[PDB]
């Protein structure tokens, strides 16, 4: 016998609740910063909406 | 008088020339669009930016 565990999920389309072990930091605004929002990486300037 | 320049205008365009200029709508009112002019929600809503 073999035990098989199959894990299903969707990525970067909906709000998430699990996440990984990475540790978060503070939010910097009005500056050029690399960001990682719920797994989504990129570069830009963050401003209030 | 309708095709010669008119000195009463800020430019030196004729009446007919001004009428001609007012009937073509360009997309760039000037050529200096600053970065701070469209920063935030203005982007993805202004076609030029």
């Amino acid at each position: 016998p073999y035990r098989v565990v199959v894990l299903s999920f969707e990525l970067l389309h909906a709000p998430a609740t699990v996440c990984g072990p990475k540790k978060s930091t503070n939010l910097v605004k009005n500056k050029c910063v690399n960001f990682n929002f719920n797994g989504l990486t990129g570069t830009g300037v963050l401003t209030e909406s | 008088s309708q095709i010669l320049p008119d000195p009463s205008k800020p430019s030196k365009r004729s009446p007919i020339e001004d009428l001609l200029f007012n009937k073509v709508t360009l997309a760039d009112a000037g050529f200096i669009k600053q970065y701070g002019d469209c920063l935030g929600d203005i982007a993805a809503r202004d076609l030029i930016c």
